[PDB]
């Protein structure tokens, strides 16, 4: 070989050479930004890149996983957001009484949903049944064509979520009764009240719902822990993660209910301020919302 | 032809006994007997640590270590 | 060629969708040395497999077949190898040239290159004897499998004769509808080896079924090595096979002594 | 001390620390002190465990 | 306490000013010759 | 002298305020690629320490031709930067040598720690790798040491 | 063949000796040749004193 060819042949490598080639959960970043409290936070399913976020001063912040897009237009708190997945449509609802679909392409409001008493707290959506379920203070649920009001429990419906076959709507309330709605008859499928206020529910993606109270959380188709002081979302892996009022971070997998770990973040630069107000999981990253104004990411 | 020992990096020593915190797989097996038969080897790291102990005026010491 | 040496491996499962290391809890507390749970009082402890091979999918040139590797990957078979193309080991099914490859190394242990014992275990499973060149293996747990559809008896044999086909060459297949257990024999040894840890723990759900998403809490179905057949219409066939394997041998036999003289 | 003396034999050549670097499963770098306690403290939790 | 761990060197404690140790002042025109490198680690290592 | 800002450690020289965003980059690695990545196979949890190995390497090229190459720094800047253990004293002084040129690091040329009395075979120029495998009729077997992940430190290629 | 026999540096960490156990062997007895007990023939005459 010759110096011309050992040249030429060494900028084959990829690299630079010498190694260029012949042939538990942990707070990993934190966020800043918003003026008050963080109340709901949505994820887009259908790459995962952007977080949208309500906020208690009410503007709505997408948030890439910096700030992309800030959306105005409603005058009170808002207290859900939830993002479609046929539709590039996004339906925040929040305190003034009024469920406004977003129009992703323009970023412009084209649609009020009407009628509810008070104000609205709970939006979910399914891509099969092209309807919106939307609960409230009102205490019923009201299914809205984007038609069906399921009289109720009496008191306000902490939450609410859809699933595609039988006992379809899902509901928890202040009173501590869960229902399993059947929406066609519109009468209530079964009654669940082993809670002694609900205050979140989950859906598994084994088709089941993950129930958590004050001091116990229940799954149905009962999870060990101290007392936690009350959001709870779901991984693919199976683990559960729960929201606590005192801060702490409990993490368990649903198949056992054993609390593997727990873990409690530092407020900011009050001590009650820190709460975990509303927690998602991306399409292995969890993205948890903090009513002292802060999302923090944890890997 | 005899070269004499090749000082590591700090972080190569960093990495392992990181990676050794939780020995739940198959590949630790051959490690832990290594864990296991260390053990009569301890008493002598505890002499060599503790006579190169910091004196009252000094902030910080690098030592020069062996490691497994 | 077309299927296997046209592409190159891929990976199956990604190494964030490994599975994790620990085991199912069936215990108080976990046991550091010995990977599993200490006080508890019993448990089945078999699962069906989350993952599964599509051979004519998943099949495809590695970092091994460049390098000379004889040896067929593990968890190809189980269709969880991380590595993928880099792997050292081979991703594809045995052919009469691999096992040709193989023919000095197979007497004592298998395909994958796992050391083989002098008895077998006692329930049949596990790696293989060295003293028994068996190719044959006990279908069972097929209820399990099944996730207990009825599914007849014919249908339940066609299901073991669509997957058991995608691994090698198949010398027969026998379903016992009383014992409700099945005994696939293969070509060649290798076959049977890659077949065993391949179809370990696996389904037959056939997506098309309505349990498609029960696949995962039933038991699983276990493939273990079979043994002798003790009806005399296939004893009389293993002393005639065993008589044309020694006039083959005696006849290779002559010429070494041709050669030596 | 002064009225017993353990005098020390000269045949002792193999010292511990001396002979392991020798090896190949043994290498060698500098770091902090509290570094090397805080080592040897997970280490030999390790090791009783 | 005994439940936690013993805290990571990297995470906790190398990324901190450590503080100062016990030195006494060493009075300038008693202790010339030596306050120079009194207090190292080892004094005069590298002076030949 | 030692790695931490200690007061008995000297404050740098003049120009070091130019390359310490290069030097705080491979210093962020660093603490990125400790971090204790869980991984089940030994084939990744080596290739793990490989990254460690590589950057060390790249973060002493790095003061190497800052003064010997390019005479960027000063001497009393380098001389700083090797007692402050920013750069590898004794890898940097086989990269001087002829044969060592581009040498992948001190444990992979250390007769003692293997099995015969020889280097790795990332020391041995590829052009020769291809030789002996052609008469043999395969593609070369070697793609990376065990030591630290190397593909060639023969100064040649 | 001409094959080099050569040793491998052991772990000082790792048990040397890895298929040393403590187990118990019982021992066959190689007996290729009987051992002729070669007395002498028989005073063996004896009243029942004893
Ligand atoms: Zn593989
Ligand atoms: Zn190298
Ligand atoms: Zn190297
Ligand atoms: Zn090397």
């Amino acid at each position: 070989f010759t110096k011309s060819e050992l040249k030429r042949r060494r900028k084959t490598r990829k690299g630079d050479g010498p190694w260029g080639s012949w042939s538990p959960k942990k707070v990993i970043r934190n966020y800043p930004g918003h003026p008050e409290g963080t109340t709901a936070l949505k994820f887009l399913p259908k790459t995962g890149h952007l977080i949208l976020s309500g906020g208690n001063d009410h503007t709505i912040k997408i948030w890439d996983f910096e700030c992309l897009r800030d959306f105005q237009g409603h005058n009170k708190p808002i207290k859900a957001l939830r993002f479609t997945e046929d539709c590039q449509s996004f339906l925040s609802s929040s305190f003034d009484r009024s469920v406004k679909i977003w129009d992703t392409e323009t970023g412009k409001v084209k649609t009020r949903l009407h009628l509810n008493s008070t104000p609205a707290d709970v939006e979910s959506r399914p891509t099969n049944p092209h309807e919106f379920i939307v609960g409230l203070s009102n205490s019923k649920i009201l299914h809205y064509d984007d038609v069906q009001t399921y009289d109720h429990h009496l008191s306000s419906i902490l939450a609410l979520k859809y699933f595609p076959d039988g006992s379809k709507f899902i509901s928890s309330s202040e009173d501590k009764t869960v229902r399993i709605w059947e929406n066609q008859i519109n009468v209530p499928i079964k009654q669940i009240s082993d809670t002694a206020s609900m205050p979140f529910l989950n859906v598994h993606p084994n088709y089941f719902c993950a129930q958590s109270m004050d001091n116990r959380i229940y799954s149905f188709s009962k999870y060990k822990r101290h007392p936690k002081k009350i959001h709870s979302s779901a991984g693919y892996g199976i683990s559960l993660a729960f929201s606590g009022d005192g801060r702490y971070i409990c993490s368990g997998d649903s198949k056992s209910r054993l609390f593997t770990w727990d873990w409690n973040t530092s407020r900011l630069l009050i001590p009650g301020n820190k709460p975990i107000t509303q927690v998602d999981w991306h399409p292995s990253k969890v993205i948890c919302s903090g009513a002292a104004g802060k999302i923090y990411v944890c890997d | 032809l005899y070269t004499p020992k090749a000082e590591m990096p700090p972080e190569h020593l960093r990495k392992i006994i990181n990676t050794h915190s939780d020995m739940a797989s198959k590949m630790y097996n051959t490690d832990k007997k290594a864990f296991l038969g260390a053990l009569k080897y301890l008493p002598h790291a505890i002499l060599k640590l503790l006579e190169n102990m910091p004196h009252p005026w000094e902030q910080a010491k690098e030592v020069k270590v062996l490691y497994h | 060629m077309t299927s296997w040496r046209d592409k190159s491996a891929k990976v199956q499962v990604k190494e964030s969708e490994l599975p994790s290391s620990i085991p199912a809890q069936t215990g108080l507390t976990f046991n550091i040395w010995y990977n599993k749970w200490s006080q508890g009082f019993a448990g089945n402890t078999r699962f069906v497999s989350p993952f599964a091979l599509q051979p004519q999918l998943h099949s495809g040139k590695t970092r091994g077949d460049n390098d000379g590797q004889l040896f067929f990957c593990l968890f190809f078979a189980k269709g969880m190898c991380c590595l993928g193309p880099k792997c050292e080991y081979l991703h594809h099914i045995p052919d009469e040239e691999d096992i040709g490859k193989l023919a000095l190394r197979t007497e004592v242990l298998d395909c994958f290159g796992r050391e083989k014992f002098a008895d077998y275990r006692e329930d049949m499973g596990g790696i293989g004897s060295f003293r028994k060149k068996n190719k044959t293996l006990y279908v069972g747990g097929i209820d399990g499998a099944l996730n207990s559809k009825h599914l007849k008896p014919a249908q339940i044999e066609s299901r073991i004769r669509f997957v058991f086909s995608r691994l090698g060459d198949i010398d027969r297949i026998r379903y016992v509808e009383s014992k409700n257990c099945g005994f696939v024999k293969f070509k060649y040894q290798a076959n049977a080896e890659f077949a065993k840890e391949a179809m370990s723990n696996q389904t037959l759900l056939l997506p098309s079924d309505k349990e498609w998403d029960d696949r995962r809490e039933g038991t699983g179905l276990l493939v273990k090595w079979a043994n002798e057949d003790p009806d005399p219409a296939a004893q009389k066939r293993l002393q005639e096979e065993l008589k044309l394997e020694s006039l083959n041998m005696m006849v290779h036999l002559i010429n070494n002594n041709t050669n030596s003289a | 001390n002064e009225l017993h003396p353990t005098l020390p034999t000269n045949h002792n050549k193999t010292k511990l620390l001396k002979s392991l670097k020798n090896t190949k499963y043994f290498q060698q770098t500098t770091i902090d002190w509290v570094e090397a306690g805080l080592q040897l403290c997970r280490q030999g939790h390790n090791m009783l465990n | 306490d005994d439940d936690e761990p013993p805290l990571s060197y990297e995470q906790h404690i190398e990324n901190i000013e450590p503080l100062d140790p016990i030195n006494l002042p060493l009075d300038s025109q008693d202790d010339e010759y030596v306050k120079d490198w009194l207090y190292d680690s080892r004094p005069l290592e590298e002076d030949s | 002298m030692p790695r931490i800002k200690t007061r008995r450690s000297k404050p740098a020289p003049d120009g070091f305020e130019k390359i310490k965003p290069t030097l705080t980059d491979f210093e962020i690695q660093l603490r990125d690629a400790q971090k204790d990545k869980s991984s089940k196979l030994a084939a990744k949890s080596n290739e793990q320490l490989w990254e460690i190995m590589q950057l060390h390497h790249q973060r002493s090229r790095y003061i190497y031709t800052l003064y010997y190459k390019r005479k960027a720094i000063s001497k009393d800047l380098y001389d700083w930067l090797i007692k402050e253990k920013y750069a590898d004293k004794l890898l940097i002084a086989k990269w001087r040598k002829t044969g060592y040129e581009k040498l992948c690091c001190l444990r992979c040329i250390q007769k003692n720690e293997t099995n015969n009395g020889s280097t790795c075979i990332c020391r041995v120029p590829r052009a020769q790798l291809e030789e002996e495998a052609r008469k043999k009729g395969t593609q070369v077997s070697f793609h990376q040491c065990v030591h630290c992940g190397c593909r060639g430190c023969a100064s040649t290629d | 063949h001409h094959i080099e026999v050569v040793s491998k540096q052991m772990d000082p960490l790792l048990p040397r000796f890895v298929g040393k156990k403590a187990r118990k062997v019982v021992a066959p007895t190689e007996n290729d040749e009987v051992v002729p007990v070669l007395h002498m023939d028989g005073g063996e005459a004896d009243p029942n004193e004893w």
